[PDB]
């Protein structure tokens, strides 16, 4: 199972604390050893 | 590849028949398909199983 946590909270990180809900729940089955990231470049 | 060559008045045994085989299986995933829980009604202020 592949869990999924998150919160997104308006305001180097700050200080406090804040607990983080279940989002999803994945029956995949599948195997992680290794991951990226994907992100939106500039190009206009 | 030879052909089927239906006509309407054939013989049962020689017209055609739509089949369907279903094939179940459970390899390593511990959650998929399955059927409908059916749920009756629901009381209150009692004692109840
Ligand atoms: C994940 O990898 C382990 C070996 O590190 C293997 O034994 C296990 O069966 C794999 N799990 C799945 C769901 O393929």
């Amino acid at each position: 199972y592949f869990k999924i946590y998150s919160k997104h909270t308006p305001i180097d990180l700050p200080q406090g604390f804040s607990a983080l809900e279940p989002l999803v729940d994945l029956p995949i089955g599948i195997n992680i050893t290794r991951f990226q990231t994907l992100l939106a470049l500039h190009r206009s | 590849l030879q052909s089927y060559g239906f006509r309407p008045t054939y013989g049962v045994g020689h017209q055609p028949y739509r089949v369907v085989v279903l094939s179940f299986e459970l390899l390593h995933a511990p959650a998929t398909v399955c059927g409908p829980k059916k749920s009756t009604n629901l009381v209150k202020n009692k004692c109840v199983n």
